[PDB]
């Protein structure tokens, strides 16, 4: 029961080293990318039309940090008047 | 109290027969 | 809410990259002139037969290259291949522009890439294939960063990270856009173990295509799981099952995994406990009905049949997947620590210690393979052996938190009665690592400790002993109320003496 409790800490901690087959990258993958020549380019210039606001808020919440603030301006060098 | 709650069987080591006592069926090829 | 889904992302881009992207009917003019022929992916098509008209009416390259994705998602890779033989045969690339032979080149170094990938066999041949297809594109078109991707992927695959990297380097002086290279700069970080560095990437892919294949989503939940907020990991992974919900069993995998590991370490009470684990049996064996023979769904349910007696069905899914992935050494150091652990029972010492010894070589990261060495070592009643094995292994891993271990070498050196002072460090560990992970502390390491201390601190031993008879509850036994009365009765605590007495 001592080794039970040793693998019921440990679980499968170091068995997620095979499940790593999502990190492979393959150009094929992606169904649009390759259907034009420069369709990479395309799609790479397909989402500048979008941006941080256009994804979903569920990924959004995703996006965790390992708002703007009223005082912190963004500098200028021709100011204005 | 639910630090003292947590603390039952298979934290002291009965996991295996807290597993025993549950029964399921399997689609085994072995 | 808006709903989080594949529509989702399809809807969020303009109506031309949602159906035209995914259109399973390939329109290829006829050398007649005017004519064209439209034929749709969704019925059986023919490599053959599509070739040789392709070759007939000389249509585009981009046709010929659509027609080898299309059939790569089919699986026919080897369709792939003759597609793109043909298409080097075809009239058309001859009379183009090196360019597009250049291209092709490196769509086979891709077919290449995908049939080592499918097997997982054959890696020195598929990547002499695929280093070959590449130098060619290379020579034919240097200028194209498809072929820099291609040779960071290949210096991946031959583990050359540093010249990977570079190549990674250079695409981001070229252009900070390339979601691909920062995939592969991902990969390699998180190869690297810089699990961090490759976060920012993944996010930053994410950000970038939240409908890039591969996932982003599955590094960051691997990273969620490397930084402890794992409940983050698992709604990501559903977020992506939901936005993938075919070809990637694998995210229902770690759900399950990650179901087990919340099951074993948060359940409050029995009856939970049951219930969470077997939900999670029921899931993990849904995900079974598609695919029953993957080796880690096995390897998992060794360990449930092992707590349920059923050392010969352990036995028979080990000894398969050994026959199968004995290329990975993680599911043969599983496997031989099982059988380990089955032969405990069977009480083969020897034939115990083998296998745990065989299951630290395959993969040292294993830790319950080496503590079961230990164990048997102890078994064949090879104290000075247990003792020495668990002081290297403790002092090359002073870090890792193995609290069974630090106990055991307690439990030693009070045996050995000279290292006493071990033996306290590593008390104090366990309980400080046990009180962390609020798990039950033994009460005989506190005996040990107060044994210990009786010759030092009589008053750290009272306490100890205090504490353990308040662990007991009603389990204290005749020899603690008398050591708890003699304690009493050095500090003078007449009363308190006589009541542990009576």
């Amino acid at each position: 029961r001592l080794l039970s409790a040793l693998f019921s800490k440990d679980n499968f901690r170091y068995l997620m080293n095979e499940t790593s087959d999502g990190l492979d990258v393959n150009y094929l993958r992606i169904p649009g990318i390759i259907e034009n020549e420069k369709s990479l380019g395309k799609l790479f210039s397909s989402y500048k039309n979008l941006a941080i606001e256009n994804l979903h808020p569920d990924d959004r919440l995703l996006l965790v940090d390992p708002s703007p603030v009223f005082f912190l301006r963004r500098p200028q060098y021709v100011s204005d008047g | 109290k639910l630090e003292s709650m947590v603390k039952s069987n298979y934290r002291n080591g009965g996991l295996d027969r807290i597993i025993s006592k549950i029964d399921f069926d399997f689609d085994l090829e072995l | 809410m808006s709903l989080l889904d594949q529509d989702y992302y399809l809807s969020a881009l303009p109506e031309d990259k949602r159906a035209e992207l995914v259109t399973l009917q390939l329109t290829i003019p006829l050398k007649s002139g005017d004519e064209v022929v439209t034929i749709d992916f969704n019925e059986d098509v023919d490599v053959s037969q599509l070739c040789v008209l392709l070759e007939s009416e000389n249509a585009r390259p981009d046709l010929w290259l659509s027609a080898a994705k299309v059939f790569v998602s089919k699986g026919n890779i080897a369709g792939s291949q003759e597609i793109i033989r043909k298409a080097l045969q075809s009239n058309v690339i001859l009379d183009s522009s090196a360019s597009v032979t250049s291209l092709f080149h490196n769509f086979s170094f891709w077919l290449s890439l995908m049939e080592y990938v499918s097997t997982n066999s054959r890696e020195d041949q598929f990547l002499e294939y695929a280093s070959n297809s590449l130098q060619a594109s290379n020579s034919l078109d240097s200028g194209l960063i498809l072929n820099g991707i291609g040779n960071g992927v290949l210096y991946a695959k031959s583990r050359r990270y540093d010249e990977a990297l570079k190549e990674f380097d250079n695409l981001l002086k070229k252009k900070s856009t390339n979601i691909l290279a920062i995939l592969g700069k991902a990969q390699i970080l998180y190869k690297r173990q810089k699990y961090s560095q490759a976060l920012e990437l993944y996010q930053k892919a994410l950000t970038i295509n939240p409908l890039i294949v591969p996932d982003p989503r599955l590094g960051i939940g691997l990273c969620f799981w490397h930084l402890n907020n794992k409940q983050l990991a698992e709604q990501a992974w559903h977020n992506s099952l939901k936005v993938h919900p075919q070809n990637n069993l694998n995210t229902k995998i770690l759900i399950c995994l990650a179901k087990f590991d919340y099951c074993f370490n948060e359940s409050k009470d029995d009856d939970e406990f049951t219930a969470l684990y077997r939900e999670s049996l029921e899931f993990l064996h849904s995900c079974l009905k598609e695919d029953a023979k993957h080796p880690l769904l096995l390897m998992v349910l060794a360990s449930y049949y092992f707590s349920k007696e059923d050392y010969e069905k352990v036995e028979k899914l080990c000894n398969l997947v050994l026959k199968e992935n004995s290329r990975n050494a993680a599911f043969v150091s599983a496997s031989h620590f099982w059988l380990a652990r089955v032969a405990y029972h069977k009480e083969d010492y020897v034939q115990a210690q083998k296998q745990f010894k065989q299951a630290e070589d395959s993969q040292n990261s294993n830790t319950l393979a080496k503590l079961g060495y230990a164990q048997c070592l102890i078994a064949r009643n090879e104290v000075g052996d247990a003792t020495i094995y668990l002081e290297k292994f403790f002092k090359e891993n002073q870090d890792s938190k193995s609290s069974e271990m630090m106990l055991l070498l307690g439990i030693i050196y009070s045996q050995s009665g000279k290292s006493y002072y071990k033996a306290i460090i590593f008390l104090e560990k366990y309980v400080a690592v046990c009180q962390e992970e609020n798990y039950p502390i033994l009460p005989e390491a506190y005996l040990v400790l107060s044994r210990v201390y009786e010759n030092k601190d009589l008053n750290v031993a009272l306490d100890y002993l205090m504490k353990a008879n308040d662990i007991l509850g009603d389990k204290a036994n005749v020899y603690v109320l008398n050591n708890l009365g003699i304690y009493h009765f050095f500090r003078n605590n007449v009363s308190q003496s006589s009541d542990f007495f009576a």
